[PDB]
């Protein structure tokens, strides 16, 4: 019955995929969504997959959720291809979640 | 007019006299203020 | 923090075709000054009730208070206008509102927006909202404006006593300031709050709020040498003529009864005498700072309010926090305070109470006559450097004793 | 060719290293200068006017 | 020192031997207001914060001095805030001893707004006449400090 | 003013006390066991350096214990130059011993705040392995214990450690519980006789207060008298440390096996049959009682409260005029004190050695001993002449 943390999950498979430590995350893998409080125990944690505001009182960054994963053969600009827009890059976008309104405001 | 308050019991020695007359006798406020160093105000912890 | 709809209220005119000043007076203002920031104003105010508050232009501190607001009120309508206006005297020294400029040369196109009696929403103007940082110091100033302007009385001052979780850090610091009058503490506070684009860090905030209470509590009677906020009260120095200067004083007698949780009032002064009472005014300036941080219960409901300042945006209502305002006439309160004091047996009425009531009666008289005589000029000339107000306004009524009783029960 | 120390503990190192630096109160004295600067600017203007 | 000054500072002190023009004036004025009406301290076993004395004093001059004081007061900072400033600047690497003591009338006008620092800066920048090399000694010095 | 009073009593009581302080027992313990040929570099030496085997001043030891009992106004504190600078992290073998030191000497301070201290010094070295859940805005991971001079600062997480999730801060939770559970409890001794009562105000004349729990004197010749609060504390502190170190993961860049070494030393500590817990909770209060009534300046005390924050020593007042109908009490003396009450800083090292190295005599006959200790002493009593003085002083005031 125990629910999972999506971000941590993501994070876990991605690192694994890219030959990196994943075990360290497991202590907060079990997470119930019902209680939206990463804040409690993520007091530091990583600055890797996450860029959390230390205790994360303001915000929690998540790793760049990239979508259009290019395939082999597609290297030269071709007009008859899908619009990947190269969203398969390191340089992407910070997936910033915020707890509440004043958190949001202070982030800005 | 030079000493309104001293002259005349009516005047509580801080009434708008400007720019009419320069008063010469009134309540002077004098004060006792030390200049402490910024390094002094607080104790050090050398153990850093 | 960025309370989006930072809507501020400009003052009405006393059955006047024009906003409250004449051209010469505004010239004085803009020109003889420069910055749109309260430094200059505070300079005047600060000088611990020594200098007479009277001048040719400026009858009282409070006078200047009012023409400060009207100045604001008029000159904002320029740049805060829908498509940017600015001329006749003021064409703003840069879009970022840097300084009060006499009309830049080759710049006519932004008109002088002839407005009536109108609230504005700071954040609805793109320039204003871009510059959110620089907006912050002026919003403070804005509030000051609004919260006099809302009404036709002495200032609408807010109070707060958060009971129980009281920072130990606050205590410690605050003690060091013992000896100084409310005035100077206020000054530092405002300066800080402006100087740094305003913080969520409740420190400052809490401190001001506690201070406000202690003052008010003092001023009422509730708080004194023997009934303290842990040691805290404000001491009314010099028991003869009405200048009885409220200094922060720490003496250990009793620790007064911790209220139930969160106690909030707002006071206004019904009587024009407010004008010469730096004490009263300085609380009101305190409560403004408070505002910048905090989303105070939607402003004193229209029940005690002139028709022009009814139905305002999200400000006056009917079924919110603090529906009625607590209202006083300053000279009756002093009496009130002596009452309590005597009821407690702190002191004999015999000589103490008699004497000071004698002096404040005098002070009333002086004030009343000066304010009336000064008002005569504006009440005949096109110029208005003063609060508008009838002789019947001086009246010993306006819910004076209720205020006192409420303030007291608050302390329970 | 970049190297540090063998027994490097930054926390520790920085504690010691930075310590004298912030003992120089001279920083604050700068402030005071700047205000008179401002003041002189302003004063100059109004007189010349 | 110099008893002289007292007389001049306090006319009212003087006794009346003659029925003269000056006497006449002095004898028609409110005498009690000579010297110190109130002294201001509450802290028990410490000296006063201020005195309130009726003195031979020039309003205009007073005013000047009053203002100056109000300016100084505005810049003056309390221990706690000072603590803050340092702790922040220190980025917790460095550490100072926060005292729990009542505040003994602490005169330190050091705090200045950015505003001024800004105009000092520009002033600084402007005085760097035209040659590129002027920046170099400074930046050099910072490099040695860094090293 | 203070110092003659303190010195005096501590001198006399020295003389009075049938004790054999034995630092030499620690000396032998270390020499005998230290992994190898005791002449090693970095562990075994550091212990030697901090404790100083030499101990050229047996007086200071006993003095420092005696000094706890003083308690009137002149309160005793743990000195600052004991705390690890810059927080540090528990990795450090040096630091380990230090905190150990600090902790055992802790409750022999007049300082009320010493539990906060105890806790906080550990929490400082726990920084970096764990994020410490902030309890007060003022209170950070980095904020030295030294600066926690007011009750206002006792962490909410200390006061309710139940709040603190025993996964992320496992050790901290334990340490806190250990405090609250086993820190000495407050008791009382019998002060004097009805001729004067005593020079006490807040406490009924009849009473001394022993923040330590004082026990009777029966047959104390039951060598493992470890049921004493004092001896319990010792163990449990040592225990927690073992717990702490047992995982040995923290010893990056220290390639020599700590656990062996440290266990050995600690167990060494524990093995040292020391009477000082017993003597202090039993014999010494008595010792003190006997003297209290005759002393120049009779002991003046305020109730010690361990963990009761609201009742902790906070302020000491005076007023020659009616509290209610006076004047806003200007300079008062009161305000001069940096603390609740005028504090004197002591040495944790010394108190530690003395706790661990304090033995009882072979030929111990209480009844004999105390008789000989009392008699010369009381012979030179001042009691009656001070009673005279007193009555005079009274009449001076009134006149």
């Amino acid at each position: 019955q125990r629910y999972t943390n999506p971000l941590v999950l993501g994070a876990a498979f991605g690192d694994f995929l890219n030959a990196r430590s994943i075990d360290i995350f497991l202590d907060r893998l079990f997470y119930d969504p019902t209680q939206d409080s990463p804040i409690t125990a993520i007091t530091k944690f990583p600055y890797q997959w996450t860029i959390d505001s230390n205790v994360t009182t303001d915000s929690v960054r998540t790793s760049a959720g990239c979508k259009y994963i290019t395939l082999y053969g597609y290297d030269p600009s071709r007009p008859s291809t899908p619009a990947t827009y190269g969203k398969h890059r390191p340089t992407y976008a910070t997936v910033f979640y915020y707890s509440t309104l004043p958190a949001r405001s202070r982030l800005l | 007019l030079r000493w309104p308050g001293l002259v005349d019991p009516n005047y509580r020695v801080g009434t708008n006299d400007l720019p009419n007359r320069i008063t010469l006798y009134n309540s002077l406020y004098r004060y006792n203020f030390t200049y402490p160093t910024l390094d002094g105000i607080m104790y050090v912890r050398s153990a850093t | 923090m960025a309370q989006r709809q930072f809507f501020g209220l400009t003052y009405n005119f006393y059955g006047q075709p024009a906003p409250l000043f004449d051209l010469n007076d505004l010239q004085e203002l803009a020109g003889c000054y420069a910055r749109p920031w309260t430094s200059r104003f505070s300079h005047l105010a600060i000088s611990t009730g020594s200098l007479p508050v009277w001048s040719a232009r400026y009858p009282s501190v409070a006078s200047r208070n009012i023409v400060v607001n009207t100045l604001l009120g008029a000159h904002l309508n320029p740049f805060a206008g829908g498509q940017i206006t600015s001329h006749q005297g003021i064409t703003w020294r840069d879009p970022v509102l840097s300084s009060l400029a006499p009309v830049p040369a080759i710049q006519p196109p932004p008109v002088w927006a002839v407005a009536e009696n109108v609230l504005l929403d700071s954040n609805n103007y793109p320039t204003y909202v871009l510059n959110l940082s620089s907006m912050w110091p002026i919003n403070q100033d804005v509030h000051i404006m609004t919260m006099w302007a809302l009404s036709d009385q002495g200032p609408i001052y807010h109070l707060e006593v958060p009971v129980d979780p009281m920072p130990a850090a606050t205590t410690a610091a605050l003690m060091a300031y013992t000896g100084v009058p409310i005035a100077h503490l206020a000054q530092t506070a405002y300066r800080f709050a402006g100087q740094l684009p305003q913080s969520p860090d409740s420190t400052m905030v809490s401190t001001i709020r506690w201070l406000s209470a202690i003052w008010f509590g003092s001023l009422t009677g509730r708080l004194n040498r023997s009934r303290t906020c842990n040691g805290f009260y404000f001491e009314f120095a010099k028991p003869a003529l009405n200048p009885d200067q409220a200094v922060l004083k720490w003496n250990d007698g009793a620790r007064a009864a911790p209220p139930a949780a969160a106690q909030s009032s707002y006071i206004r002064c019904i009587s024009p005498h407010w004008q010469h009472q730096i004490v009263e005014v300085a609380g009101a300036l305190m409560s403004q700072s408070v505002t910048a941080v905090t989303g105070l219960p939607a402003l004193i409901d229209e029940a005690t309010l002139p028709a022009w300042s009814q139905g305002v945006a999200n400000l006056t209502g009917n079924g919110q926090g603090v529906v009625p305002c607590l209202d006083y006439n300053p000279v009756p309160m002093a009496a009130a305070r002596h009452l309590q004091w005597r009821q407690d047996g702190l002191i004999t009425a015999a000589q103490e109470a008699q004497l000071n009531n004698d002096y404040t009666a005098y002070a009333l008289t002086i004030e009343r006559h000066l304010t009336a005589m000064l008002v005569a000029n504006p009440i005949a000339a096109g110029r208005m450097p003063i609060q508008p107000f009838n002789a019947a306004d001086f009246g010993q009524a306006g819910q004076t004793a209720a205020a006192v009783a409420l303030a007291q029960a608050m302390f329970v | 060719c970049g190297q540090t120390e063998t027994n490097l503990i930054p926390s520790h190192h920085y504690g010691k290293a930075f310590a004298p630096l912030f003992a120089s109160n001279a920083m604050f004295t700068r402030n005071q200068r700047a205000v008179i600067t401002r003041e002189a600017f302003v004063c100059a203007r109004s007189a010349v006017a | 020192g110099r008893p002289e000054l007292l007389a001049l500072a306090y006319p009212g002190r003087a006794v009346l031997p003659t029925q003269t023009k000056n006497a006449q004036f002095l004898s028609t004025a409110i005498a009690d207001r000579i010297g110190r009406l109130d002294r201001a301290n509450l802290i028990g076993g410490e000296v006063s914060a201020m005195v309130e004395c009726m003195e031979l004093c020039d309003a205009l001059t007073l005013h000047i001095r009053e203002t100056y004081i109000m300016l100084l007061r505005s810049m003056h900072q309390d221990p706690t805030q000072i603590v803050q400033i340092v702790n922040e600047c220190a980025n917790n690497l460095l550490n100072s001893t926060i005292p729990i003591s009542l505040r003994p009338t602490i005169l330190c006008p050091w705090f200045a707004s950015s505003e001024d620092l800004r105009l000092q800066e520009v002033m600084h920048l402007v005085n760097i006449s035209s040659n590129t090399a002027a920046a170099l000694p400074l930046v050099e010095a910072l490099s040695t400090l860094l090293r | 003013a203070a110092l003659p009073l303190v010195e005096a009593l501590s001198t006399l009581l020295r003389s009075v006390t049938p004790l054999v302080l034995d630092p030499t027992v620690l000396t032998n313990a270390i020499t005998t066991i230290s992994e190898s040929t005791t002449q090693t570099i970095s562990p075994i030496s550091e212990i030697l350096r901090l404790l100083q085997p030499m101990g050229n001043d047996y007086a200071a030891f006993w003095k420092c214990i005696a000094s706890w009992a003083y308690n009137g106004l002149v309160t005793t504190v743990l000195s600052e130059d004991a705390f690890p600078d810059s927080s540090q992290s528990i990795t450090h073998l040096p630091s380990m011993w230090k905190c150990l030191f600090l902790t055992l000497a802790g409750p022999m301070t007049s300082d009320p705040h010493s539990p906060v201290k105890v806790f906080m010094a550990l929490a400082n070295l726990l920084a970096q392995p764990e994020p410490i859940a902030i309890g007060v805005p003022g209170m950070h991971q980095t904020t030295p214990a030294s600066q926690f001079s007011h009750p206002g600062v006792w962490p909410p997480g200390f006061l309710n450690p139940q709040l603190i999730n025993p996964q992320q801060a496992p050790l901290l939770r334990a340490f806190a519980e250990h405090i609250r559970a086993n820190w000495p409890q407050p008791s009382e001794f019998g002060y004097g006789s009805t001729l004067q009562g005593s020079a006490n105000l807040f406490i009924p004349s009849n009473r001394m207060v022993y923040p330590w729990p004082n026990q009777p004197l029966p047959r104390l010749t039951v060598a493992p008298t470890y049921d004493s609060a004092m001896s319990n504390w010792i163990s449990t502190t040592i225990a927690f440390f073992i717990r702490v170190v047992n995982s040995v993961n923290m010893t990056a860049t220290v390639n020599d096996l700590t656990r062996r070494t440290m266990t050995g030393v600690m167990t060494a500590m524990r093995q040292v049959k020391t009477m000082t817990p017993f003597y202090i909770q039993h014999m010494c209060p008595t010792e003190l009682s006997v003297l209290a009534s005759v002393t120049v300046t009779p002991p003046f005390q305020v109730p010690f409260t361990r963990l009761v924050q609201n009742d902790v020593i906070t302020n000491v007042l005076v007023a020659r005029v009616d509290p209610a109908q006076r004047g806003d009490a200007a300079v008062d003396i009161r305000a001069t004190h940096a603390t609740f009450a005028a504090a004197l800083p002591v040495d944790p090292a010394a108190i530690v050695v003395a706790m661990l190295c304090g033995q009882t005599e072979t030929n111990l006959i209480p009844s004999h001993h105390y008789g000989k200790a009392f008699a010369p002493l009381f012979a030179s009593n001042a009691m009656f002449t001070r009673n005279q003085r007193a009555v005079i002083t009274r009449e001076a005031f009134v006149c």
